[PDB]
């Protein structure tokens, strides 16, 4: 039971730390949506692309 | 009581593609429309298949079991009857016998003093083997049986269980995909590595009818099973033929 | 406890889990049938002799010992190497039944270690004896009043048996140092004797039917089991369930699938057990699993108040001020039509906050 | 199994660590659809009459035969998209981040950028 | 056996977290310079640094 327990730990944290990671990438791709509402719907902008 | 049969004709044995066949289920497992990867003993796609004639020919040689066997029979008018298997045939050791005879179908496992050339031959006439001393498992089942039908058998002998997979169709071997139901799960528990059909003469000497036998080996490798709503196999791929196949 | 705080600000916390516990164990196998032939054994109208002591083998049934320990006239059920109760349980590969008969005084010889004319020259036991000896009294079918002279013993013989060994051998005993020659005479004997039964004999020397069950395990796959009983089968309710050594827990409802006639249990997209076929009647039944919930507790700040809601995740309201949601159960708060700025977030579009505790 | 967790519970606040560190992206997750669409706190309606000199906003504003309230794009976009373990539900609905699209869009046809600085 | 090959996988799954982790903020550089080579290279930009 101690062998499973730590495999199925293991596996656990690294499904936790794929979880973050993508979360991070997530907010950064939302952060930048945020941007883009507030900048060309809310205004127009006059930044290239 | 044993016959020497000395009207053969001499040829060697000829070859064939195995195409897609000789799959079967790996386990009495359900599943649904999800495909499974299974490491098992199977059957390489498109292999070399051992090919022999029952036409004067009368193929009967003795050949090794090695890690499995799959057998396929073009058959019409029921002239195979069963199997031999052992290591050294007589009895120093143990044999496994398979039969089917005009009524009923019966596995044994005893000591046979094997016939060199054993058969079968209404159907009044058996030459199988001569002696049986220490029989230690019997088991009585139900009839497991142009050219007309398709006899597709799988034996295994993994840990001591010996596994007849089978399949029938009605129809070389023909281009196409069935898979093999699995039949008997047989408790022998012992060493086998050698086997031997078993044919039925026809006499009006003797003549042989029509029949063609194809005998794969099994090796140890991957398939990608595709099982559909009712969980039935209906595609594989074979992970280590081709480059495509293994990107599947 | 779990914010490790006297104090909680307002907020929904996740807490704990809420686990349905199963209510009864069901125990299934397959219906009970292909019985092993001991009623040809003990129940058998004529035994051998023991000297030519039958044995007959027992392979690819189902033996059911417990009706021999439910049988009172089968008075001696001395077992070696074995606990009686634990026979139902445990398998072996094959089971020898050595049958014969002997006398009142000499049961007691048919046992590992002991001695005297039946060990040594008629049927003898080996020290690591795996098995149970079960012996009755059988004066009213073994016995005549003019005297049964169909039973046989060894009386003499030159070496002692070797264990499990059966000598019927009728060779004339060489006691002196002249030939036999065949001929019985001075000091040359027949070494068989006839055991001559009566009705009006002591219990030491009525007639004794003795059957000896010895048990083996080989590298076989082992095929003489015990029978398996068969729990009754209850439906729609979270319990544990043994299928065919197959445990687990879980409800079981009725099941739209097609299983092919090999197929026992199946497995879903994740390779867990999803649907079971009964061993007993041929039905496919589905394992959805017992409700799992995660525990959130709603609460406002505890200087404001001590009120409370429990939010049960992804479980509906009726296995577990009770509203239904899409994130789950909400016990504790009332819905209000009227809609407000969300306060603390419940999920798919409910918010709960203190006015008594609202959801809207 | 009974006694697993009890085996288990000798190794500390691992699931703690691990409850946390889901529950702080799962919240995240919310915050970032709160951040993308409840940008306005307003939610404007297009004037019935939709007539904005020549230019047709159909494929983009919600329709009224649909249930959803959704646009033919919006459907057409949500039609193109397809043990232990929960999936939580987001906060927002996808009715209510339909209804913050089609007020950010009716903002910026009737009011032009105005909204976005202030009234409408 | 196990240890050595318990030991060597967690060295490679925490280099493939550092990898990822990496491979995040060589993202965000990437992206900023698109940014940049979007407003800066192919337009004139009024925004100060
Ligand atoms: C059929 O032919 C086979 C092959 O020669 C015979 O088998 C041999 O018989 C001799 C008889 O003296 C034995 O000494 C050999 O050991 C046998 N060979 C093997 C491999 O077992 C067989 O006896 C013939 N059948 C009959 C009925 O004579
Ligand atoms: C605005 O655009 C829509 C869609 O492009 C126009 O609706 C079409 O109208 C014609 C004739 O009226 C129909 O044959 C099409 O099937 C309509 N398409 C759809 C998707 O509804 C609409 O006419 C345009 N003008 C106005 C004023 O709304
Ligand atoms: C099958 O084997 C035979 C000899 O065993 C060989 O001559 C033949 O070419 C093989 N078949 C193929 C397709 O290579
Ligand atoms: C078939 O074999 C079985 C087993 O030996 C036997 O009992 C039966 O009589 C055989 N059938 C015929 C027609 O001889
Ligand atoms: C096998 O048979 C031979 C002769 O029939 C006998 O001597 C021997 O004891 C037997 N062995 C077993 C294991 O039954
Ligand atoms: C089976 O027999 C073969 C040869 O007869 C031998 O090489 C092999 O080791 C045997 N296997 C077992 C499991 O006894
Ligand atoms: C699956 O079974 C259903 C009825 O049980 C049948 O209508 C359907 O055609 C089957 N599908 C396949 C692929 O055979
Ligand atoms: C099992 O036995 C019961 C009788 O108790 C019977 O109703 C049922 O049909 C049997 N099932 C099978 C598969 O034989
Ligand atoms: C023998 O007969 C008795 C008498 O009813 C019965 O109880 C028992 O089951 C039978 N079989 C055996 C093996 O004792």
């Amino acid at each position: 039971i101690d062998r499973l327990i730590t495999g199925r730990l293991q596996s656990l944290q690294t499904y936790v730390t794929q979880q973050l990671i993508r979360a991070a990438e997530i907010r950064a791709s939302a952060n930048l949506a945020a941007t883009k509402m507030s900048e060309c719907v809310l205004g127009q902008s006059k930044r290239v692309d | 009581q044993c016959v020497n049969l000395t009207t053969r004709t001499q040829l060697p044995p000829a070859y064939t593609n195995s195409f897609t066949r000789g799959v079967y289920y790996p386990d009495k497992v359900f599943r649904s429309s999800v495909l499974h990867s299974t490491q098992d003993l199977f059957l390489p796609f498109f292999s070399n298949v051992t090919w022999f004639h029952v036409i004067k020919r009368f193929d009967n040689p003795v050949l090794p079991f090695n890690d499995g066997v799959y057998f396929a029979s073009i058959e019409k008018s029921n002239i195979i009857r069963g199997w031999i298997f052992g290591t050294t045939l007589d009895s120093k050791t143990q044999s496994l016998l398979i039969v089917n005879n005009a009524t009923n179908v019966v596995i044994k496992v005893c000591e046979f003093q094997f016939c060199n050339d054993p058969f079968l031959d209404m159907e009044s006439e058996f030459r199988v083997y001569s002696s049986a001393n220490n029989c230690t498992f019997e088991y009585v089942s139900q009839p497991f049986l142009n050219f007309k039908n398709l006899r597709e058998f799988v034996f295994k002998n993994i840990d001591g269980y010996f596994k007849i997979y089978s399949k029938h169709t009605p129809i070389d071997l023909p281009q196409g995909f069935s898979a093999l139901e699995p039949l008997v799960d047989l408790p022998i528990g012992i060493n086998i590595t050698r086997f031997q059909t078993l044919l039925a003469l026809h006499r009006s000497g003797w003549t042989a009818g029509a029949a063609a036998y194809y005998v794969g080996y099994l090796q140890p490798r991957t398939f990608l099973l595709k099982y559909n709503e009712n969980g039935t196999i209906t595609d594989a791929v074979d992970c280590a033929l081709d480059p495509l196949s293994e990107t599947k | 406890c779990t914010l490790k705080s006297f104090t909680v600000e307002k907020g929904i916390y996740q807490t704990s889990n809420f686990r349905v516990q199963p209510t009864e164990s069901i125990v299934r196998f397959p219906n009970i049938t292909n019985l092993c032939p001991f009623d040809e054994v003990f129940n058998a109208t004529r035994f051998a002799s023991v000297y030519a002591w039958n044995r007959k083998r027992i392979s690819n049934c189902v033996a059911d010992y417990s009706v021999l320990y439910n049988l009172a006239p089968f008075f001696t059920f001395k077992c070696y190497g074995v606990s009686p109760t634990k026979l139902n349980d445990l398998c072996f590969t094959n089971v020898y039944a050595d049958s014969f008969v002997i006398r009142g005084d000499e049961v007691r010889q048919i046992a590992p270690g002991q001695t005297g004319n039946i060990a040594d020259y008629n049927y003898k036991l080996p020290d690591d004896f795996t098995g149970c000896v079960i012996a009755w009294n059988s004066n009213k079918l073994d016995s005549k009043v003019s005297g049964n002279y169909n039973y046989l013993y060894r009386l003499f013989r030159k070496s002692n048996l070797k264990p499990f060994e059966r000598d019927i051998s009728t060779e004339i005993y060489q006691a002196g140092n002249k030939p036999c020659n065949g001929v019985a005479g001075f000091n040359c004997y027949f070494p068989l004797r006839s055991y001559s039964f009566r009705p009006t004999y002591g219990v030491g020397h009525q007639p004794y039917r003795v059957v000896v069950l010895s048990f083996e395990l080989l590298h076989a796959p082992a095929t003489v089991c015990g029978p398996k009983k068969s729990t009754n089968l209850v439906k729609n309710k979270c319990v544990n369930f043994n299928f065919n050594g197959l445990k687990g827990t879980g409800v079981l409802t009725e099941s739209n699938k097609k299983f092919l006639p090999f197929q026992q249990f199946g497995r879903d997209i994740a390779d867990t057990t999803d649907a079971v076929r009964d061993p007993q009647t041929l039905e496919i039944l589905d394992i959805t699993p017992c409700s799992f919930g995660g525990v959130s507790v709603i609460t406002p700040g505890t200087n404001t108040s001590n009120q409370v809601a429990v939010l049960y995740q992804g479980v509906n309201c009726t296995e577990v001020n009770v509203f239904q949601t899409r994130a789950g159960c909400l016990i504790g708060a009332e819905y209000v039509n009227n809609s407000y700025e969300c306060d603390i977030p419940i999920g798919a579009g409910i918010c709960a906050s203190y006015q008594s505790i609202i959801a809207y | 199994s009974t006694e697993c967790s009890n085996l288990l519970l000798q190794y500390g606040s691992f699931c703690t660590q691990l409850k946390r560190a889901l529950t702080g992206i799962a919240v995240e997750q919310d915050k970032n659809t709160q951040e993308v669409f409840a940008q306005v706190k307003q939610i404007y309606k297009t004037p019935p009459i939709k007539y904005f000199g020549g230019f047709n906003f159909s494929q983009i504003l919600p329709d009224p035969s649909k249930p959803s309230k959704r646009s033919p794009i919006e459907d057409l976009l949500f039609n193109k998209v397809t043990k232990g373990l929960t999936v939580l539900p987001p906060l927002l609905t996808d009715e209510m981040i339909a209804q913050y699209t089609s007020a950010l869009l009716a903002g910026t046809i009737t009011s032009g950028w105005t909204f976005g600085a202030g009234p409408a």
